[PDB]
RNA sequence: UGAGUGCAGGGUUCUAGAUCUGAUACAAGUCGUAACAAGGCAGCUGUAGGAGAACCUGUAGCUGGAUCA
RNA sequence: CGCUAGUCAAGAACGAAUCCGAUGAUCAAGGACGUAGGCUGGAGGAUCGAAGACGAUUAGAGACCGUAGUAGUUCCAGCAGUAAACGAUGCCUACGCUGUUGUGGUUAUGAGCACGGCAGAAGAGAAAUCUAGUAGGGCUUUGGGGAGAGUACGCGCGCAA
RNA sequence: ACCAGGUUGAUUCUGCCUGACGUGGAUGCUAGUCUCAUAGAUUUAGCCAUGCAUGUGUAAGCGAAGCGAUUAGUGAAGCGGCGGAAGGCUCAGUAACGGGCGAGUAUUUAAUCUCUAGAACCGGACAACCUCAGGAAACAGAGGGGAAAACGGAGUAAGAGCAUGUGUUAGCAUGUGAUGAGAACAACAGUGCAGGAGAGUAAGAAGCCAUCCCAUCAGUUAGUAAGUAGGGUAAGGGCCUAUUUAGACGUAGACGGGUACGGGGGAUUAGGGUUUGAUUCCGGAGAGGGAGCCUGAGAGACGGCUACCAGGUCCAAGGACAGCAGCAGGCGCGAAAAUUACCGAAGCCUCCAAGAGGGCGGUAGUGAAGAGACGUGAAAACAAGUGUGUGUAAAAACCACAUGAGUAACUGGAGGUCAAGGCUGGUGCCAGCAUCCGCGGUAAUACCAGCUCCAGGAGUGUCUAUGAUGAUUGCUGCGAUUAAAAGGUCCGUAGUCGAAGAACAGUACUUGUUUGUAAUGUGGCUUAUCGAGAGCCGAAUAGAACGAGAAGAGUUCAGAG
């Protein structure tokens, strides 16, 4: 039926590619993943970044180049994913910059989701009881709990992150 | 008078044009009486119905073009 | 009812049309009036968005204008002599628009005499007024507006239209 | 259709009255009157969002059964009533006096004046004619009529009204250097100068413009307003006086230009 | 029911002709192919029994559910 | 202005029918053995006769022939 | 399409300082020709020989082989419209390596132009081989896994086949 | 922007079958929590029990009976006024004014706006009321009063058309004239109604351009094509009729037949494409099938009327009534689709209204059609429960605090394609399995079971259409010596295609400016714990208006051949 809400994962075109079977099977692993539907629906997510630089690098007018160059680089800069000193108003570094993005991978989107930055932060001995405090509400953040390991969170927000005791 | 216009139609997919024509059926006037004829262009003015197929009427024309009946030189040069 | 819609219509190649409607209201027709020559009688239509039109089913008198003198005078009228369309319509006396009528002259007879020119001017129309022959052309429409008005042939209307009466 | 549309759905309704697409299905058909249904729009919305006093449909009855809303110098007790652009709104308690002008998006809103702007309004001149026991008359884009009025005015011009006596003011012509404010088009909500009219035949003129802070743009008569006489402004314009900046443009304010 | 045809039909499983008795209404079903052909070794059969009296065949074989009776 | 209904015809789509005649599948039934080796008369294309049946015979052609001579 | 003379029209190629100036390429519909065998009428009838009849050979031969024998095989006036009608390679127009051998004209005797054969090479192609090399030049015909099927129904031509 | 298995004793090719992946319906087995969408379209535009979906009154049109009164009052039966032509449902018919873009006439328009704008007399009835009183019911009679801003007449303003001057063209002058009206009331301090001229809204008719399959359908048409004159209409017009002229349309596919609600849009997709659109927006048509119609500003109306045909319902047998392609609901038909639920609240529409009405609309219930976020433990310490508050029209859910606690996985597979066992026991070409290739004749990693593994996971298998696979439909981009495939040879029309040199012109061609897109989609930003979601911004297709450039295309010339 068609109706509301989009669809945020693609299916791999070969089900029993044992390459990518076994590379998948490491990295749901060591992150601590629910199942492939979290893996797959981050890729969609690192893809769609690739899709625009791609459209930039070729773009034949200028107007469009310099206005959106700069949104592209400040949205990934706030949510803490490309790190690196992109000076604005000098061409040549927008084009060194976008051409930086084109081998950005998975890896440093997971690195950004709650789950991990608890245990980063050592706040819990492993990225599983780092989960299981997602849930039952020992995590909070600005004073106020959030139950979704999902949660991807912004650059120096990691200030303001938390643990409390169990309530028996 | 029937009068036909001619004009191309592009066909996307091959990415080539046909050739199109529409007739139109137009009051001529007594005023124009020996002056228009078979192959002549003309321009017509739109106006209220005439009657079931009739709707322009000819308000004049462009005459098929001779250039020159070229010259004859004299025989006595 | 009498439809004006071109719904039954052949296309302009000859083909025929399929109906994809019932009839409507707002293309609806209505029988001719056939104004006779009579006592009057002349009855009100109700028409589209409340307004009234005026049908004259017989008629005994016009109105009638004299063109060079600039005048109108009120006359009797007797009978079609002639009519464009139809042979028909002149042998059981139908009054229309550009039908040819003979009239009551005495009224036209009085004012034109006033003119010493008048002789001179028009001799044709001058005989016929003598011989008490008036002949006029009704310019309104009967069946529309309730009433016959027209004007008094002079000139060279009277040497074309007299020669379509003669046998 | 057996006869005359009475609904509108939400969908369907004005892009310049600015209503949220999800809240119901229907929005409010505006009754016949002054300006056209596509160049105006209905007290109600004006009351309940443009200009906030009433939060429900009892409320916008109660106020309007009170009698205490004013448009034109008359009161008004039709909610369906349409507002058009130039069209002074008051409420006499509290002695308070607000125009109809676009936003710079072409959006409607409501900006507030003194008691001395809000005695006059402007309209453009449409029709000419002589009427029964040989009267002069004059009409005006938003159903306006005229009698005696100065006989020179001429079709296309623009007038100044005085809401109290009815009666024309002031008149200006459409000429090289004059202000004039855009109504329709790309370029709704902008105000700007008279460079050059180009003259076309059976057809409409066409008219180039300049912005205050540097801009060109042209557009056909049809969408212009003339709205002084010669130099600078009638009315008083909007808290930002009618510069449109694109995307690109406010990057560049914003973030600096490109360096060499 | 549909056509007032009469067609030849295949019984699935192990001992699937025991689950049906002369005049049960059956529901049929498509071998799976792109015209309506033949598949394997059966000469000429076009269609498959599907359920019996309302219930799945699969259920009825292998003794999940019983006949409505 | 016309609904309905008489009587003849057509145009479409389905369906019945004594009997005849094709095709396809027939584990392996009966009679021969026509083709593939110079397959035991080299094969094949057109046309015309004939014949339980494959096929056989006259006439013109072709090599994809058993001969690049 | 193959004996010799005489006669009657038109065509191809070659030589060259003749004339006209875009008149051209390809082609549904429509029209003309088309080996052999066949058919309608006339002439004729040597040789060969479908059908038919015998003699042998074989389990059986109705066939192959031998004896005999008719329609046809020839000519004039027509109908018909199929072939392994094949170099199984559409028609115009290009760009393209060498050696050798023909046929007809012309020649500074060095060569050319039109129509061919042959042998390598380089490229090409699944190979065999090359009318198949290079290529978004123009226009028409035409195929889309085997079978059923070039068959059924309708239609057009033909005396019939 | 991608491949794999299958003709042979092996090999290299042509070629098709099958697997692997999206999406629309149907279905097996299994199912913890919360949020956003959507549901008798496909078959029968088949048939329908019941209940509801359209009515409205003020200080201010007329006011009967009753009640009551020092000649007051009341409180309202009917009449009048305004609406019932919108919205809701469906896709039968239509190859067409059905669809996109421009333009504003040859037209009519209750309400509403601006300017302007009204000295008028007389008479009956109809309904309700009162007295009889019919009929099985549905529905009606006699007789007698009496109102209006209801109705008909009188005068009177006004006044269509016709003719001539003058200003196209209003207007004005003059002659002639059919027709022929009109509302006030209340003071809580206002509300109405007559005439004009211009707007505003809505239709009717028109201009241009685009539109499906069959040639085993090649000729079609005679109101057909046109002219003159008249009738008719709100209005142009063969729209209709009389006499004259023979036209109009076709191989660039006419005419006939089959099929179809049309767009904005949806699915797939590197690009070029291929498929679909009953279905939130716009426009069209219908109300069992056909046809006629009154009232009105507006209907050829069906929750109006009338007749036939097909079907029904009640009767006292004489007659009456009725139409769910509105909302619930029932029966059938099918492989196929929810509650005879609550609603002084949100968004809007209707009236004579500080109020009344609305199954239009909103709120929940039901169902693994679709789409988000999360449970099923941790190494010290874990959903779902419950109670208060909130929330709402009232609710439930959601969220806050406080109490208990310790519950929570299945579907398809394991010989190759294709991830994962020559494990143990039965069966012996049986019974079965297997999209394809193939297994089983007593030593079965393939059947039937046990046990361990694999894959996805609140989900997974199957059937059926379609897009991709596929350069197996080829514009980009395939083939025709032998695999399937160049007409036996010429002539030839329609069609498609056509030198050099010197000049010329602007309709195609390309491009500027301006128009042309609500939703959806595209580029963004901001707020619901997060993420779909919601809210605001920017640009945009095809199509049209006006300019510009002249290479290619086009037209002409001859001291060129």
């Amino acid at each position: 039926v068609k109706s509301k809400g989009i669809k945020k994962i693609v299916v791999p075109h070969r089900p029993f590619e044992r390459e990518r079977l076994v590379s998948e099977m490491y990295i749901v692993g060591k992150y601590g993943l629910r199942n492939k539907r979290e893996l797959w629906t981050i890729q969609k997510m690192c893809d769609s970044f690739k899709l625009r630089a791609k459209d930039l690098l070729i773009t034949p007018d200028e107007k469009e180049f310099t206005l959106s160059s700069r949104r592209l680089l400040k949205k990934l800069a706030e949510w803490g994913v490309f790190m690196e000193d992109v000076d604005y108003n000098n061409k040549q570094s927008l084009t060194n910059n976008l051409e930086k993005l084109l081998d950005l991978a998975p890896t440093s989107f997971l690195e950004r989701r709650l789950q991990h930055r608890i245990f980063d932060l050592g706040l819990a001995s492993s990225v599983h009881q780092a989960r299981a405090f997602i849930h039952a509400r020992r995590v909070k953040i600005n004073g106020s709990v959030v139950n979704k390991p999902g949660y991807l969170v912004k650059d120096g927000e990691d200030g303001f992150i938390e643990v409390v005791e169990s309530k028996r | 008078i029937v009068v036909v216009k001619r004009y191309l139609h592009y066909v996307k997919k091959y990415k080539r044009y046909e050739r199109r024509y529409k007739n139109v059926s137009v009051h001529l006037s007594p005023c124009f009486k020996g002056l228009v004829n078979v192959g002549d262009t003309v321009i017509c003015g739109e106006t209220r119905p005439l009657s079931k197929t009739k709707r322009f009427v000819v308000v004049g024309f462009e005459k098929k073009e001779i250039k020159e009946k070229k010259l004859k030189m004299l025989s006595e040069i | 009812g009498i439809s004006r819609s071109n719904r039954h219509k052949r296309k302009e190649t000859g083909g025929k049309k399929g109906l994809h409607e019932k009839k409507r209201k707002n293309n609806c027709g209505r029988p001719p009036s056939n104004t006779r020559i009579g006592e009057r009688r002349v009855k009100q239509v109700r028409v589209r968005g409340g307004n009234i039109k005026h049908r004259a089913l017989r008629l005994d008198t016009g109105n009638i204008a004299c063109k060079t003198h600039n005048f109108t005078l009120n006359t009797s009228i007797q009978n079609v002599m002639y009519h464009p369309s139809n042979n028909e319509f002149m042998r059981t006396n139908i009054l229309t628009k550009s039908a040819v009528v003979k009239i009551n002259g005495q009224p036209f007879k009085h004012e034109l005499e006033k003119d010493q020119q008048f002789e001179s001017k028009d001799p044709v129309l001058f005989d016929n007024l003598r011989k008490g022959n008036c002949y006029a052309i009704i310019t309104s429409r009967p069946g529309q507006v309730g009433m016959a008005d027209g004007y008094l042939l002079q000139g060279e209307e009277l040497k074309f239209y007299m020669e379509k009466f003669k046998k | 259709v057996r006869g005359p549309r009475k609904h509108l759905k939400r969908l369907n309704a004005p892009k310049s009255w600015s209503l949220d697409k999800n809240g119901g299905v229907f929005a409010p058909r505006t009754s016949t009157g002054p300006h056209s249904m596509q160049e105006s729009i209905p007290l109600c919305l004006l009351l309940t969002r443009i200009l906030k006093v009433a939060s429900n449909n009892k409320e916008i009855k109660h106020i309007m059964k009170n009698r205490l809303i004013t448009v034109n110098g008359n009161i008004r007790t039709d909610s369906r009533y349409p507002v058009g652009i130039m069209d002074v709104l008051s409420i006499k308690k509290t002695n308070e006096h607000y125009r109809l002008l676009y936003n710079i998006a072409g959006k409607f809103v409501l900006h507030k004046i003194t008691e001395e702007e809000a005695q006059y309004r402007i309209a453009k001149v449409t029709n000419k004619k002589v009427v029964k026991g040989n009267i002069p008359h004059t009409y005006t884009s938003c159903g306006g009529s005229f009698k005696y009025a100065d006989p020179s005015i001429s079709i296309g011009d623009s007038v100044k009204i005085d809401i109290k006596t009815s009666k024309i003011v002031e008149n200006s012509s459409l000429e090289v250097g004059k202000v004039v404010y855009l109504i329709k088009g790309k370029n709704i909500g902008c105000l700007g100068v008279i460079t050059g009219i180009e003259k076309r035949e059976g057809t409409h003129d066409i008219v180039n413009i300049v912005d205050k802070v540097g801009r060109n743009f042209s557009t056909i008569f049809s969408n212009i307003l003339v709205v002084g006489a010669d130099d600078n402004p009638w009315v008083t314009f909007t808290k930002d006086e009618g510069i449109k900046y694109s995307e690109y443009e406010q990057s560049i304010k914003e973030y600096g230009p490109m360096n060499e | 029911v549909r056509l007032n045809k009469k067609v030849i039909a295949y019984v699935p499983h192990d001992g699937g002709l025991n689950q049906i008795e002369i005049n049960d209404e059956v529901i049929v079903e498509g071998l799976g192919k792109k015209g309506c052909r033949s598949k394997g070794d059966i000469p000429g059969v076009r269609f498959r029994v599907c359920k019996v009296q309302k219930v799945s065949l699969k259920a009825l074989v292998t003794k999940k559910k019983e006949r409505p009776a």
